[PDB]
């Protein structure tokens, strides 16, 4: 067993794993205090699920995780919230003012007065780990915490943790739940000082999420509580593979090995279906070919993009529930009939495929209805680079006129840092290109 | 815990900053003894941005009333609210200032102003962690224009990373005192462009116009104008004062693209006139919010562009609804907006809506088009400047002639870089 | 009110969509590089396709399908044909077309070669014509050595030696047909379409001058010398053509060329709808076609190429244009007959 | 359509379907970092050199 950190940034990064570690919990059967009655062990042991937990001698199941923001208020509801338990007050760090949607502020002003504590709080969970795999890190790219704490937060887990993989979970900037302008700033900002520090990034794209709520689960104006319930089954569906039994994805390394040979080009796209509202009476279940066939449809991707004028460097089909593999198979065949389906022509033409018997778990009183079969499709596509062209667009339109350019250099920023940032992201940009045309 | 700091200065901004706080401590369930009686957690939930907590439940405004004459601050403490401020935050001289920017910024203000300054020291010690301050004044008379801008010069002296906002009510010869009003004004203007970083800008004329021409007030008082400005005041630090997104930071980082240029045009709905009952669909209420006559300016928004716009919407309503019609204004009439700022029309809402509505919108913009009222105060500066009329008022308290050319061409830099956006 | 934006100042065809959209007093016409549009009248070459359909509220249509490159192409259209199962290497209603790499630079070069000697052996008339995105001649030698001259993909294919000759005249001519795909793929027909004519006689024995064998409006309109002779422009339409049709073989343009015609449009459009088709995506696409077609003299319909961004006939841009606004624009954006298109009934 | 390395336990089953074969140092951080403090540090002593006049 390899034990995992999570660490969580801003209120983005917040709010999406406390969702995340409400459905942990609800998933291995550990209640809010923290007990487990499954776990015969008490107080240790080496199973799956101690990738994400420890254990004290009383038996509380303790996330491996670090909460941290500029500002309180979001972190005082996991204070006192219905998980106030699972962890203790170390683990959740927060100072009184916040970043104000600043890259500058988060990384430079602030960040270099906390990044010290941060760091000992982090250094007092791996030290309870015999063998620490590597870390998973929540956060927005439009926050100023969010973005420039997380920048550097990742510079220095690479000096500190030389060996260690680094997995991202990043939420990309949609103005229909935003209202901050500079996030494209903060977003190109960030991507620049992390990307060599970051082995693989599943960016959400909060207008993806946004328009499957309205669409899928009938709802007019979608909450945070309800994006963040649809992210967390997602997130579950990702890192499934590193809690419970299983060949596929068994450590954090091997997301790399499998979604990301070329390292810049680390930014696979997610594909989770079905996603069915709980108000229904009853839901036709849907069949294993009709699950796999949603994973080519770009209403349920995690960011809007078209597959089909892109090229494929890997594909990962990670299945939930009444699964077999003669049916995915079948379901396979069928799609490559019918879909535009191209991979690059230095990568193998194939699916890695993961089934886990377990079905997806729902929050009692959230908003998605139980299926007894889901599939999350995790593919490295060129056709991700559309996010990357609309970020750098609007980007460009503001940095011509230097507008809120002042707000950064206030803070000790370079005006310097933009440019070298933007050319950074127009050669990842040319990058995608040379691999998908 | 954010907490802000108020500053109330002069005649108008006394008069203006006593109905705010009757407003909001109506909205917020406090009494005019400071004793909460609301029936709404909502009401307490961020209750500490501008009021104390002291002993009994009581609830104080963190704020300060300067003046260089008794009069008025003699008129708040026997008003309405008069008892809930602290007493100790009474601050005033007896000389007064004499409508001369120089009495309140170089004489009689600076023989005052170091115990103001203690008072705002002893209110910022006490404050968990402040956001900044905010001022409410006068430009066209003395204390308010002269000595609130010597305030903020100090204050940011003491405090240069906490952010500055002020109500600066700009004077109008519709609605005049005195001859000296742009004097006083252009004055002020300089100061305000170095050192506030978020200036609501409330033109009197506007002011006025409203109250004849929408309310049909047939003869409109200095009362019934500081009615508009409470209500806007109120519909502009509601998403301080409720649960929401936030601070003034966050705020000026997303409508003040360019550091000088953060002066903003406030508007508000509805404006009704006693078909006061009548209920206000969200069509009307997001029409009448961009319409220049509910905007208190004075400058034609249609004669300039929106870098930012900030809308917040109060009351139980469809904020489906809300979308669809602010992006049916945006998409009518997007030539008044600049497209390199993507996404700069921003909406907010609130569930608690004003004392006697169903329902209202408050409106922020920062727009190109208050060059006009900068050139406005410009021309009538210039118009007596070029007679040295009414200057001995000025060289009297030790004022040279070159302070007044150089604030002239101040103004007129500012008016020159507002031209340069709007093409 | 809608919003459009024009993004193509060259396109004859949308500058009078865009005159009409103005026309109707319920269209504003943005700054080109104004995101807030509904309708988007894109540039001919690298059209933002990544950016559209990512503004909140607004619904947004562009006037091209991304991906349709692959059937408006020389060198694409002849792979599409050959590796498309719909289609067919044996597809027979396209002339034997082979893509040539020039040396300079799959190809199908030996390919080429193998189908060319077994025509000479054969004694079959072996006359082929080199294009890309021109040069006739009978001999494999002249053929390959014109295209490594030149640094572009080129595509050699059969050359319609027994063409379908007008009389009188005995002139070469091509048939030009207007198809509109809107946002659901339905697939509209003009009814008016236009023969290119040549105004000089065909002569099978000179492939050197290509006055009588290139039917191009602009060729035969600085290079040919009867100009104008027979029909205005050299552009003759569809009543004329019919009432020759009865007159000299006895039978109509229907059905005679029309139901070859829209076999072949369905084909084609139908083949490529899976990987264009913006039925599930956040913006929706419609593209007007110009397809080019050959007639032989045995009344066999071939496809010569399928174009992107066609210009129309003068007499025929007020019935076309304002069709595109009644079934491909105000059906997305409705404004407060007896239509002039054939729809192509299809599965899709 | 081939099928390999097909792995089973009680829980799940896992496998691979192929249709077709083909930093700065610490010293360096704290230097940005102490830089960026000196620039802010540098334009605030100017702002109150420009309120002392
Ligand atoms: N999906 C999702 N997105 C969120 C959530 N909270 C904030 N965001 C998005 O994150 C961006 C704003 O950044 P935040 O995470 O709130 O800011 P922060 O990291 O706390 O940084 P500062 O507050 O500026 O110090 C916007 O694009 C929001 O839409 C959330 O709970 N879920
Ligand atoms: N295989 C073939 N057999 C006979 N004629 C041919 C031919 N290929 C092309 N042509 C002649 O060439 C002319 C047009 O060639 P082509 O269409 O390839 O060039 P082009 O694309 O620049 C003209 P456009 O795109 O406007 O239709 C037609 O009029 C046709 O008569
Ligand atoms: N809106 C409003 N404006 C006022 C009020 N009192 C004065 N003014 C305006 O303020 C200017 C005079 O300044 P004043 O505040 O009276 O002088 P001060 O006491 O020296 O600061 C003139 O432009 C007046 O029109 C008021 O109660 N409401
Ligand atoms: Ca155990
Ligand atoms: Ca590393
Ligand atoms: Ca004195
Ligand atoms: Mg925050
Ligand atoms: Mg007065
Ligand atoms: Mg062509």
């Amino acid at each position: 067993m390899r034990e995992c950190i999570s660490i969580h940034v801003g209120q983005a990064g917040v709010q999406i794993g406390n969702a995340c570690w409400e459905l942990y919990c609800l998933e291995h059967g550990i209640q809010p205090d923290g007990q487990m009655p499954s776990d015969k062990t008490i107080g240790g042991g080496d199973d799956s699920f101690n990738t994400f937990f420890s254990e004290t001698g009383a038996g509380k199941h303790v996330p491996r995780a670090v909460f941290v923001d500029l500002e309180p208020t979001v972190i005082d509801e996991v204070r006192t919230g219905t998980y106030r338990q699972l962890f203790h007050p170390e683990q959740l760090i927060t100072g009184k003012e916040d970043a104000a949607n600043n890259y500058a502020r988060g990384h430079y002003t602030i960040g270099k007065e906390i990044i010290d504590l941060v760091l000992d709080r982090i250094r007092k969970l791996a030290d309870q780990c015999t063998g620490l795999q590597g870390f998973l890190v929540f956060h927005s790219f439009g926050g100023g915490t969010g973005s420039g704490f997380t920048s550097l937060l990742m510079e220095r887990l690479s000096v500190d943790y030389g060996k260690k993989s680094k997995l991202e979970f990043s939420i990309y900037p949609a103005p229909q739940v935003s209202t901050a302008v500079v996030e494209p700033y903060n977003s190109i900002l960030t991507t620049h000082t992390t990307l060599e520090h970051s082995d693989c990034a599943f960016m959400v794209d909060n207008e993806a999420i946004y328009d499957i709520c309205r669409r899928n689960l009938d709802i007019e104006r979608p909450t945070y509580t309800n994006l963040n319930r649809l992210i967390s089954q997602i997130v579950s569906s990702i890192t499934a593979s590193l809690r419970f039994d299983g060949a596929l994805n068994v450590d954090l390394t091997e997301f790399q090995t499998n979604l990301v040979p070329y390292p810049r080009i680390h930014f696979p796209l997610a594909t989770y279906a079905p996603v069915i509202s709980a108000e229904k009476a009853y839901h036709e279940q849907l069949s294993v070919a009709e699950i796999t066939n949603a994973c080519f449809e770009p209403a349920n991707q995690m960011v809007k993009c078209d597959p089909r004028h892109g090229k494929y460097m890997a594909c990962c089909l990670l299945y939930r529930g009444d699964v077999v593999p003669k049916d995915v198979n079948a379901a396979i065949a069928t799609i490559k009939t019918k879909r535009s389906i191209q991979f690059v022509d230095w990568c193998p033409t194939g699916f890695k495929v993961g089934i886990n018997y377990q079905p997806p778990t729902v929050v009692p009183g959230g908003d998605l209805a139980k299926v007894q079969r889901a599939v999350c499709m995790l593919s490295n596509t060129t056709a991700i680079a559309e996010a990357w062209a609309r970020l750098d667009h609007k980007f460009d339109l503001m940095y011509a006129k230097r507008a809120f350019v002042h707000w950064y250099v206030g803070e000790g920023m370079e005006e310097g840092e933009f440019s070298e940032a933007r050319e950074d992201m127009a050669a990842l940009e040319k990058d995608y290109e040379e691999v998908g045309v | 815990m954010r907490e802000i700091v108020h500053i109330q200065a002069g005649q108008c901004g006394n008069q203006i900053g006593a109905k705010f706080w009757e407003v909001i401590s109506d909205e917020h369930g406090i009494d005019p003894t400071g004793s909460y009686h609301g029936d709404s957690d909502l009401q307490l939930e961020r209750i500490n941005v501008y009021y104390n907590e002291a002993t009994g439940n009581k609830y104080v405004p963190r704020a300060i009333l300067v003046d260089l004459e008794p009069g008025t601050m003699d008129s708040v403490r026997s008003g309405p609210f008069g008892q809930i401020f602290r007493p100790d935050n009474f601050v005033f001289g007896q000389s007064g200032a004499g409508n001369n920017w120089a009495k309140g910024h170089y004489t009689e203000g600076a023989e005052l102003v170091d115990s103001v300054l203690d008072v705002v020291r002893k209110e910022s010690e006490s404050c968990d962690c402040l956001q900044g301050f905010q001022l409410t004044h006068s430009l066209g008379g003395g204390t308010g224009s002269g000595m609130g801008t010597l305030l903020i010069s100090k204050i940011r002296e003491e405090y240069p990373d906490r952010i500055m906002n002020t109500f600066s009510v700009m004077p109008s010869p519709k609605v005049s005192d005195t001859v000296v009003e742009p004097y006083n004004a252009t004055l002020s203007v300089h100061q305000l462009v170095e050192n506030t970083d978020e200036t609501y800008c409330i033109d009197n004329e506007a002011l006025y116009d409203i109250c004849f021409r929408t309310l049909k007030l047939t003869t409109p008082t200095y009362g019934d104008l500081n009615h508009l400005v409470s209500a806007t005041m109120s519909g502009v630090t509601t998403c301080l004062r409720f649960p929401g997104q936030a601070d003034l930071r966050k705020l000026a980082v997303n409508m003040v693209p360019f550091p000088r240029l953060h002066f903003f045009m406030p508007g508000f709905a509805p404006l009704t006139s006693r078909q006061q009952y009548r209920a206000l669909t969200v069509p009307e209420l997001t029409q009448q919010m961009f319409d220049s006559k509910n905007m208190m300016a004075a400058c034609d928004p249609r004669h300039g562009r929106y870098l930012t716009v900030a809308a917040i919407f109060r009351g139980r309503m469809s904020m489906k609804e809300v979308d669809e019609q602010m992006l049916n204004v945006q998409n009518k009439n997007s030539s008044y907006f600049v497209e390199w700022i993507p996404n700069n029309v921003k909406t907010a809402v609130c569930d608690i809506p004003p004392r006697g509505l169903k329902m209202s919108a408050t409106f922020i913009g920062n727009s190109t088009a208050i060059q006009e009222l900068f050139k406005r105060i410009s021309e009538q500066f210039t118009a007596m400047f070029r007679r040295k009329a009414f200057l001995h008022w000025y060289t009297g308290e030790g004022m040279d002639e070159m302070e007044f050319t150089e604030a002239e061409s101040n103004m007129n830099d500012l008016v020159s870089e507002y031209q340069q956006y709007q093409d | 009110m809608y919003t459009f934006v024009v993004r193509d100042e060259n396109s004859s065809v949308y500058a009078e969509v865009s005159r009409l959209l103005l026309a109707t007093g319920q269209w504003k016409r943005l700054r080109k590089d104004n995101p807030r549009f509904n309708l988007m009248l894109g540039e001919r070459n690298r059209l933002p396709f990544g950016r559209l359909g990512h503004e909140p509220g607004l619904v947004q249509l562009v006037n091209y399908y991304r991906g349709a490159d692959k059937l408006c192409r020389k060198a694409s259209l002849v792979k599409l044909i050959k590796t498309s199962p719909e289609l067919s290497e044996s597809c027979t209603w396209f002339p034997e077309s082979y893509v040539i790499y020039p040396t300079n630079l799959t190809d199908e070069r030996e390919v080429f070669l193998a189908a060319y000697n077994r025509r000479r052996e054969g004694r079959e008339g072996n006359v082929w014509i080199a294009k890309s995105s021109i040069l006739i001649s009978s001999e494999a030698s002249e053929l390959l050595d014109f295209i490594d001259e030149q640094g572009q993909v080129h595509v050699i294919q059969k050359y319609l030696e027994k063409p379908l000759l007008l009389e009188p005249g005995h002139r070469k001519f091509d048939i030009r047909s207007w198809v509109l795909v809107d946002h659901l793929y339905n697939i509209y027909l003009y009814r008016e379409g236009v023969l290119r004519t040549s105004s000089e006689p065909y002569n099978s024995a000179n492939f050197q001058d290509k006055t009588c064998h290139l039917t191009n409006h602009c060729i035969q309109k600085e290079y040919s010398k009867n100009y104008g002779r027979y029909e205005e422009g050299n552009e003759m339409f569809f009543e004329e053509f019919n009432q020759y049709l009865m007159d000299a073989l006895n039978t109509t343009l229907e059905n005679s060329i029309l139901l070859q015609i829209k076999h072949i449009i369905r084909s084609c459009l139908m083949c490529i709808e899976p990987a264009i088709s913006t039925k599930h995506l956040h913006y929706q696409s419609f593209q007007l076609f110009g397809f080019d077609f050959m007639v032989d003299e045995e009344l066999k319909v071939w496809l010569i190429e399928v174009n992107g961004a066609p210009a129309c006939a003068q007499k025929l841009y007020a019935e076309l244009c304002q069709g595109i606004v009644d079934v491909a624009i105000s059906s997305v954006f409705p404004l407060a007959p007896t239509s002039i298109f054939i729809k192509l009934h299809h599965h899709h | 359509m081939e099928v390999i390395e097909l792995n089973k336990c009680t829980s799940g089953q896992s496998f691979e379907v192929i249709l077709k074969p083909p930093d700065p140092s610490l010293e360096e951080i704290q230097k940005k970092l102490e830089a960026a403090e000196e620039r802010r540090k540098y334009q605030e002593a100017e702002l109150l050199k420009h309120l002392a006049e």
